[PDB]
Order: structure tokens, then C-alpha cells, then sequence
């Protein structure tokens, strides 16, 4: 019956969302809980490195108006 | 870190790689009568791996030949599709790149010299004729291929596929362009030598495999579908737009896995379901029957924005 | 839906760019301020090497012209730190 | 016409291929929105707006951008 | 290179798979048709490159003379099919 | 020479806050204080020497932080939360925050009074007055 091909399925099907929850949560983690930010654009990469030479070396820990 | 997130997004996809043939095996079959392979594993699901060290153990015969072209071809085919999912935006893509579609476009276009050199390097004048076949479809059909993407962007606004998951935050880019998905479709139909446009591997011996057995014949063999799954995923991003919630971001790539899967299904269904079409009836459909369709509504494509006051927002 | 989709992005297109708009004059005041200092940072150093070279002023615009000039990348960190420089010269292009 | 027809039935993508052709001719032609692409684009602010010194000759230039003079995206607004 | 890290390991793999399945294991074909789409390709090819920046041109300012030229750009190719179909081209 | 200004002469406090901060708050900086901050800019455009209106710029950062001391004062919690929502988006998009915005403006429109500029009304280009004598013979053209 056709519910055997079903294995086969779901062995692609888990394969395959791994990687958009990996990619998902490997940027989740590395950068402080805060997505990665998308420079796509120089200002935005300015405005990335801006946030590096505020705190520590990294753009992901952000200092606030208690500072 | 990043390593391990490329472990994830290629094992993942090699593992799923070697399902699809599985899946291809049983679903043809039940439609076809029959059970497919149940017997080796429980239901089948050693059989994908089974194969690989059978093809691997054999003899390259290396067949005479020119030798680098026997050894790099295969590594092209499998290193541009396994390289086309870096960039693909399941939830969010690994190597966002401003120029996301062009790379894929980019990368596929390469992929037709694999068919090339593999053709040119077996030493059979029958292979040179068959690497011919797969070439010259493949840069005809990138060109509908291109243009319909052309029009998909003028209602993006970008190249970078991250933005059509803000573009499709209300409705599927099906609902409008469905003319073209269609069009897109049996492009991807055609870019992965599946059924319908198979002519490759065809009446040749039923062209680029003639000569490649045991591991090159394996390379290619991953390539395709890989990039099967790929093309499918693109249809499942560029047209039908997986839902897309901040907050949980796996809820689209499940979703993206529901499409794809489906899509996958459709080109294994397409191929039990279809003769093979003819060397010169698959050039008459794409340059008569497509390309004058896919120019004109790449200039309504143009013209919806515009006098719609529609311009999409750069960025 | 396109249509109306696209023209409520647009003015989200509008809403941000304007923002900016207005953080660009204190980026301006920031960017110029921390300029001249890696300027001036490297007249300090400069003069401190240059001082033993024979008969060579510290520093001179090879361009006669007393208009302000932007420095290149280049001059800025070239006597910096090599990874800075490197940060500044394909930093944006590998992103993060 | 008659031939018209048997092409809307034998060789019926030509004929919306053209179809389309002419009506993306058309359409920008004659629409109540055509004009806005121009102006919705054109209003999109990407470079800062450099601010003119006050010679005080000047009362069409909003002194501060808040103020009730200058340009207005209203029609961007309620489009 | 955060994309030259994915891609050498993409040919790492590859590389490894052939190097071993290799080691593991221990003249005048000519049709002016396929001449003629060859040339034809890139004709559309260098086509597709003068349309492909039509998503910036897009947010052009003139917007008239976007269109007016896109218009004539894709009309006239596609008259140069036409003309490839009238005569014996594409017709294999 | 190069007469670069020395750094005692450029050492002046700046906002400092991350990015997402200064976005959260743009609109309404953009606001309370373009007065001076045109003024710094119509220095800088037309006397292409940044060094030449190095003060203005003082003056920018100096407005800009009593913005936020005066924030920090009032409705301060609501911009809190306001940034900490629009900071974790990846191109901190303002549209996934509009819940948390309303509070903060709304907040600021019955405490500090300040108001968010509609759609606009920032691009527009404004006309301040300053003393610094247009530059002449900017270029120093010969
Ligand atoms: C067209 O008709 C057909 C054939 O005739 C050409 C076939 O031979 C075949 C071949 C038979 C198959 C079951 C597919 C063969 C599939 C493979 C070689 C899969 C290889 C899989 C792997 C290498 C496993 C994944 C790899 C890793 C995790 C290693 C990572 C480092 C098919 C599918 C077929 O239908
Ligand atoms: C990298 C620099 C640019 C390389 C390509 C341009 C220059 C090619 C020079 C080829 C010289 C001849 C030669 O290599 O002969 C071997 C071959 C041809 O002879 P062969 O190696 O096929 O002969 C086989 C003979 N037996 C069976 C006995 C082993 O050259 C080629 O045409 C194939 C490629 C050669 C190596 C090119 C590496 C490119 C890697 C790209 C990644
Ligand atoms: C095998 C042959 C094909 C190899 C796979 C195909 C690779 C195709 C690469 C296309 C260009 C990719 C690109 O442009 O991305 C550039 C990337 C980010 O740049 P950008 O998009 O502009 O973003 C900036 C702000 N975020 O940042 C970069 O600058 C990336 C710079 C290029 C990275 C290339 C990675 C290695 C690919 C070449 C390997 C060479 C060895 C094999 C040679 C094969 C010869 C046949
Ligand atoms: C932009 C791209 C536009 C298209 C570019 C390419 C166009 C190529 C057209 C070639 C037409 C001549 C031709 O060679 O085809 C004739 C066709 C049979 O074609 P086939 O059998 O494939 O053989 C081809 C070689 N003869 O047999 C035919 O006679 C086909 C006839 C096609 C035209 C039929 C009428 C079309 C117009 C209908 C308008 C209907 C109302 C539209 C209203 C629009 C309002 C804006």
C-alpha cells in the first residue's frame, strides 16, 4: 500500500528542515540572541561596525540609554 | 559555529538526496502496480545507501579518453548544486547575498559545461552527439528561464531572494504570475533533465553517462538530484511563498518543507505520467511557445508596476 | 494585492530612509570627529619616524591645493592595524 | 477575423502572446496611477536632504520640516 | 569567505568522492542548427544582461523612458525571432 | 602642513548607544533636534572642510544627549521596550514593532509632548540661518 513510501518521505522531509532550523538558530546563538544583521547596504554595515567600537568588540551586545 | 552550519544545510540535504531516489522508486512503482524496493532495510529506507557502495566498490573504468575531464566533470556537477544551497533562504539563508538569484542563475548556468566535457571526454562519437543534446537545451531553456525570473524581481525589487519572504507576506506570487509558474515550472522540468524533457539519456541508451560508471557516474547522479530538490525549493520560495512568522521562524522552513516535498512529488509524478518529447518538439515549445509568451509578459511585468503605481521598494 | 502590497512597503520605504535622515547629521559629526583623529593619530607616529628622515617635513599634501581632502581608506589604516586596514578594505563585502 | 479565430484555436499562444504585448503597451498609457510611479519613486528620500541658508527672501521653503510649508506625501499616504 | 569556507568544502567533497571511488575500488558531428542556437543564445543572452538591471532601473526617477526603452529593447529582439522563424532558422 | 586639529580640540561626548537605539528614537530626534543639527550640516555642505565646522558637530552630539537625558526622564520604560523589540529583527525593521511604538509616542505625546513626524515632513529640505559667512571661494579654487 502507499503508505510504505511514506518512510522514505520523512527521512527527506526531516533532512530538509534541519537545515533551515540549523541555519536558524546557529545565527540566533552567535550573535547574542539577535539575528545576525543584514548589511545589505554600507550604511548598514556602518552602522554594524558603529555598534563594535560602542561595547566590548562585538556588534551583537548593544548598550542602551543607560549609557 | 558556521561550520557546524555547514554540516547542517549539506549532510541534511545529502541525506535527503539519497531519500528522494527512494521516494522516486516507490512512488513510480505504486503507480505503476507494484511495491518497490521494501525488501533490503525496512521498507527500503537501506536501499539508497546500499547502492552507493555497490556503485562505489565497482571498477571507474575510466574506460582512450581525456583523462582530467573524466575526473573534474563529475566534481562540477555535484560542487555547483550542492554550492546553489548556500545561498537558498530557507528561513533564513546562510550566505545572504545582495545578488542571491543571479548566483543561482550563475551557478546553474555552469553546470552545462559538465554536460559538455563529460561529452567531449568519453571518446564515443555517439556521446558527443548525446552531450550535445543536453547543452544546447540547457542554454535554451536558461533563457526562458532568465527572463521569467526577470519578471519575478521587477515585482521584488531586489535580486536578493530574503526579500520575497517580505514580498509574499499577504498572498503566494502565484496568485499573480501564475502564467509564469507554470513556465517556471516546466523550465525546472526541463534544467533537471527530469521526464517530460529527458531526451538526454533517451534514445541515445535509455548520453553523458554513456561512458561514466560506478563513482563519476555516482557524482552527476547526486548532482541531479540535489539540484532536483533545489529547483523544486525555488518554485517553493520565488512562487508558492511559505508562510512566514518572525517570531517562529521554523513554521516557514516546515512549511518549505511541505511545498517542496510536494513539488518533488510532481516531477516524479510528471515522469511515470509522460512519453519522453522530441529533440526538435522540446526547442519548437520553448522558443514558439514559450519565449514569445515569457517576453511579452516580461513587458507587462515592466508595465503592472508602473501604471499600477506598484514600483516595488528597493531594498 | 500587489499593487497594494507593494505601495504600503513603499511608504515603509519612506518611513526608514527618513530615519536615517535624521541620525545621519550626528553620524556626519562622529564619522568627521573620528577622521581627523586617525589623521592626526598618524601625524604622531609620522613625525615620530619622519623626524630622523633627512630634510622631510613630517607631513605635506602632495596636492598644492589647500582644500580639505578626504583621506583614502588606505591612508587611514595603512599604517594601522593590518586587520583593521583589512576590516575597512573588504570588511562590508564579507558582511556578518 | 475569421483567421483570428482558428489562432485563438490552433496556435493560441501567439495570439495571447501578442495580446499581452499590446496591453502592457496600453495599460501604462491609460491609468489613473501611471503618474504616481514617478512621483512614489521620486519621493522615496535616499540621500539626505541638504538645507539651504536662510537669506529670509525665501517663504516657500519650510523652515523646519514639521512646519505647514513644503512638500507633502499625503497622496503616498491614503493611495 | 565566509562563502570561500562553503565552497572548498564543497569541492573537498566532491574531490574526496571521486579520489575514492577511484582508489576505493581496490569526429564530424556538425548541424549549423546547433551552430545557429548557439549564436542565437547568446544573442538573448546579451539580451537578458541589458534587461537585467531593469529591477534598479525600476526606482528611476524618469520612469517613462524606462519603459519607452525596455519596451523597444524586448520588441525588437523578439522581432529578431520573428525573423528567425520566418526563415529557415528555428525550424531545425 | 596639514593643520589637522588636535584631539583635545575633538574629544567631545557622543550619544554612544547602539544602533537600534538611535533608530527607535529617530524619528523624534529628528525632531527636537534638526535646529542644530541642519546647522551642523549646512556647515558642512557648503564649507566642504569638515575641520571648519568641527564646532557645530559639539553641538550636534551635545543636543542629541540632553534628547536622551530628557527621554531617560520620561517614558523612558515604554522606550525600553520599544528598542529591545525593533534591536532583534536582523534589518530592525520598524513594521514587526508597532504595538510597543505606539506606546512610547503615544507616551511622549502626554509627558514630553514630543511628536512623531507623519509620513515625511523630515525629507523635506529646511531652511536654517547661520552666521558662519558663506564660505566664498569654497574649493579654494585658484
Ligand atoms: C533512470 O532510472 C534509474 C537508473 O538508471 C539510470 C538508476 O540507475 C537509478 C539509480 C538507483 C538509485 C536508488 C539511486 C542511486 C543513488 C545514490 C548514488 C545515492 C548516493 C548517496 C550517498 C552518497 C549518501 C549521502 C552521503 C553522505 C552522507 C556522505 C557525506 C560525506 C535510479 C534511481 C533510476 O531510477
Ligand atoms: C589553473 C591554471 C589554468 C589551467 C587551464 C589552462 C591551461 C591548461 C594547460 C594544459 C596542459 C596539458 C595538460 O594538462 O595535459 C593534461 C590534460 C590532457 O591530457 P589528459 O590528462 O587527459 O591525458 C590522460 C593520459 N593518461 C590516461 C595516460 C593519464 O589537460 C587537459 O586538457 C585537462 C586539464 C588539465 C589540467 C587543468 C587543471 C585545471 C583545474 C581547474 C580547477
Ligand atoms: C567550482 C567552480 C564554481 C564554484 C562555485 C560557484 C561560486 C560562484 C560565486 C559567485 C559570486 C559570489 C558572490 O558574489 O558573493 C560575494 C560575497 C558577498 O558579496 P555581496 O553579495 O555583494 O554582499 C556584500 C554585503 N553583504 O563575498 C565575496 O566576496 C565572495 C568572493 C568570491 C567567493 C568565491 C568562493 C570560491 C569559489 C571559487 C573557487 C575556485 C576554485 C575552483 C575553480 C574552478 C575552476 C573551474
Ligand atoms: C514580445 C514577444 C511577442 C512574440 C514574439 C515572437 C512572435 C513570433 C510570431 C511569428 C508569427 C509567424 C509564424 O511564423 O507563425 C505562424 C503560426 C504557426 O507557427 P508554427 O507552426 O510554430 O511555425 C512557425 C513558422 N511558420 O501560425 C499563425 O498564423 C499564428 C498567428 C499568430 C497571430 C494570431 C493573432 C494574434 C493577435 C490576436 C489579437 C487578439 C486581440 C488582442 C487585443 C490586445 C489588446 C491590447
Amino acid at each position: 500500500m502507499w503508505f510504505e513510501i511514506l518512510p522514505g518521505l520523512a527521512i527527506m522531509g526531516v533532512c530538509l528542515v534541519i537545515p533551515g532550523v540549523s541555519t536558524a538558530y546557529i545565527h540566533k546563538f552567535t550573535n547574542g540572541g539577535k539575528e545576525k544583521r543584514v548589511a545589505r547596504v554600507q550604511y548598514q554595515w556602518y552602522l554594524m561596525e558603529r555598534d563594535r567600537r560602542i561595547s566590548g568588540v562585538n556588534r551583537y551586545y548593544v548598550s542602551k540609554g543607560l549609557e | 559555529m558556521f561550520f557546524i552550519n555547514i554540516l547542517t544545510l549539506l549532510v541534511p540535504i545529502l541525506i535527503a538526496m539519497a531519500f528522494l531516489t527512494l521516494v522516486e522508486r516507490k512512488i513510480l512503482g505504486y503507480m505503476q502496480l507494484r511495491k518497490g524496493p521494501n525488501i533490503v532495510g525496512p521498507y527500503g529506507i537501506l536501499q539508497p545507501f546500499a547502492d552507493a557502495m555497490k556503485l562505489f566498490m565497482k571498477e571507474p573504468m575510466r574506460p582512450t579518453t581525456s583523462m582530467s575531464l573524466f575526473i573534474i566533470a563529475p566534481t562540477l556537477s555535484l560542487t555547483l548544486a550542492l554550492s546553489l544551497w548556500v545561498p537558498l533562504p530557507m528561513p533564513h539563508p546562510l550566505i545572504n547575498l545582495n545578488l542571491g538569484i543571479l548566483f543561482i542563475l550563475a551557478t546553474s548556468s555552469l553546470s552545462v559545461y559538465s554536460i559538455l566535457w563529460s561529452g567531449w571526454a568519453s571518446n564515443s562519437k555517439y556521446s558527443l552527439f548525446g552531450a550535445l543534446r543536453a547543452v544546447a537545451q540547457t542554454i535554451s531553456y536558461e533563457v526562458t528561464m532568465a527572463i521569467i525570473l526577470l519578471s519575478v524581481l521587477l515585482m521584488n525589487g531586489s535580486y536578493s531572494l530574503q526579500t520575497l519572504i517580505t514580498t509574499q507576506e499577504h498572498m503566494w506570487l502565484l496568485l499573480p504570475a501564475w502564467p509564469m509558474a507554470m513556465m517556471w515550472f516546466i523550465s525546472t522540468l526541463a534544467e533537471t533533465n527530469r521526464a517530460p524533457f529527458d531526451l538526454t539519456e533517451g534514445e541515445s541508451e535509455l548520453g553523458f553517462n554513456v561512458e561514466y560508471a560506478a563513482g563519476p557516474f555516482a557524482l552527476f547522479f547526486m548532482a541531479e538530484y540535489t539540484n532536483i530538490i533545489l529547483m523544486n525549493a525555488l518554485t517553493t520560495i520565488i512562487f508558492l511563498g511559505p508562510l512566514y512568522y518572525i517570531n517562529l521562524p521554523e513554521l516557514y522552513s516546515t512549511n518549505f518543507m511541505m511545498e517542496a516535498l510536494l513539488l518533488s512529488s510532481t516531477f516524479l509524478w510528471i515522469r511515470a505520467s509522460y512519453p519522453r518529447f522530441r529533440y526538435d518538439q522540446l526547442m519548437h515549445l520553448l522558443w514558439k511557445n514559450f519565449l514569445p509568451l515569457t517576453l511579452a509578459l516580461c513587458m507587462w511585468h515592466i508595465s503592472l508596476p508602473i501604471f499600477t503605481a506598484g514600483v516595488p521598494p528597493y531594498m | 494585492r500587489m499593487m497594494r502590497w507593494n505601495q504600503e512597503r513603499r511608504r515603509l520605504l519612506i518611513e526608514d530612509l527618513e530615519a536615517r535622515i535624521a541620525l545621519m547629521p550626528l553620524f556626519q559629526a562622529e564619522k568627521d570627529r573620528r577622521t581627523l583623529q586617525i589623521l592626526r593619530e598618524n601625524l604622531e607616529e609620522e613625525a615620530i619616524i619622519m623626524k630622523d628622515v633627512p630634510n622631510w617635513k613630517v607631513g605635506e599634501s602632495v596636492f598644492h591645493t589647500t582644500r580639505w581632502v578626504p583621506p583614502l581608506i588606505g591612508e587611514m589604516y595603512g599604517l594601522r592595524t593590518k586587520e583593521e586596514m583589512s576590516n575597512a578594505n573588504f570588511g562590508f563585502t564579507w558582511y556578518t | 477575423s475569421a483567421f483570428l479565430k482558428n489562432a485563438w484555436a490552433k496556435e493560441p499562444v501567439l495570439v495571447v502572446s501578442f495580446s499581452v504585448w499590446g496591453l502592457a503597451i496600453i495599460m501604462p498609457m491609460i491609468s489613473p496611477y501611471t503618474k504616481y510611479a514617478s512621483m512614489i519613486n521620486k519621493a522615496t528620500p535616499y540621500n539626505y536632504p541638504v538645507p539651504v541658508r536662510d537669506d529670509g527672501n525665501m517663504p516657500d521653503v519650510p523652515s523646519h520640516p514639521q512646519d505647514p510649508l513644503g512638500p507633502s506625501l499625503d497622496w503616498l499616504k491614503n493611495l | 569567505m565566509n562563502l570561500y569556507t562553503v565552497i572548498f568544502i564543497n569541492i573537498l567533497l566532491s574531490l574526496t568522492l571521486i579520489l575514492v571511488a577511484f582508489w576505493l575500488p581496490q569526429r564530424l558531428p556538425f548541424s549549423m542548427k546547433f551552430f545557429l542556437v548557439a549564436i542565437t543564445f547568446l544573442l538573448f543572452d546579451l539580451e537578458i544582461a541589458l534587461l537585467l538591471p531593469l529591477p534598479w532601473a525600476i526606482q528611476t526617477i524618469k520612469t517613462s523612458t524606462m519603459m519607452i526603452m525596455a519596451f523597444i529593447l524586448v520588441t525588437i529582439l523578439s522581432l529578431g525571432l520573428a525573423y528567425e522563424w520566418t526563415q529557415k532558422g528555428l525550424e531545425w | 602642513i596639514v593643520e589637522l586639529p588636535t584631539l583635545e580640540e575633538l574629544k567631545v561626548e557622543e550619544v554612544k548607544v547602539s544602533s537600534a537605539v538611535l533608530k527607535a528614537a529617530a524619528h523624534h530626534y529628528g525632531a527636537q533636534c534638526d535646529k542644530t543639527n541642519k546647522e551642523f550640516m549646512l556647515c558642512r555642505w557648503e564649507e566642504k572642510d569638515p575641520r571648519r565646522c568641527l564646532k557645530e558637530g559639539k553641538l550636534v552630539n551635545g543636543c542629541a544627549l540632553n534628547f536622551f537625558r530628557q527621554i531617560k526622564s520620561h517614558c523612558a520604560e515604554p522606550f525600553t521596550e520599544y528598542w529591545t523589540c525593533l534591536d532583534y529583527s536582523n534589518m530592525q525593521l520598524f513594521r514587526h514593532c508597532r504595538q510597543q511604538q505606539a506606546k512610547f509616542d503615544q507616551c511622549v505625546l502626554d509627558k514630553l509632548g514630543w511628536v512623531r513626524p507623519d509620513l515625511g515632513q523630515l525629507s523635506k529640505v529646511t531652511k536654517v540661518k547661520t552666521d558662519r559667512p558663506l564660505p566664498e571661494n569654497p574649493y579654494h579654487s585658484r
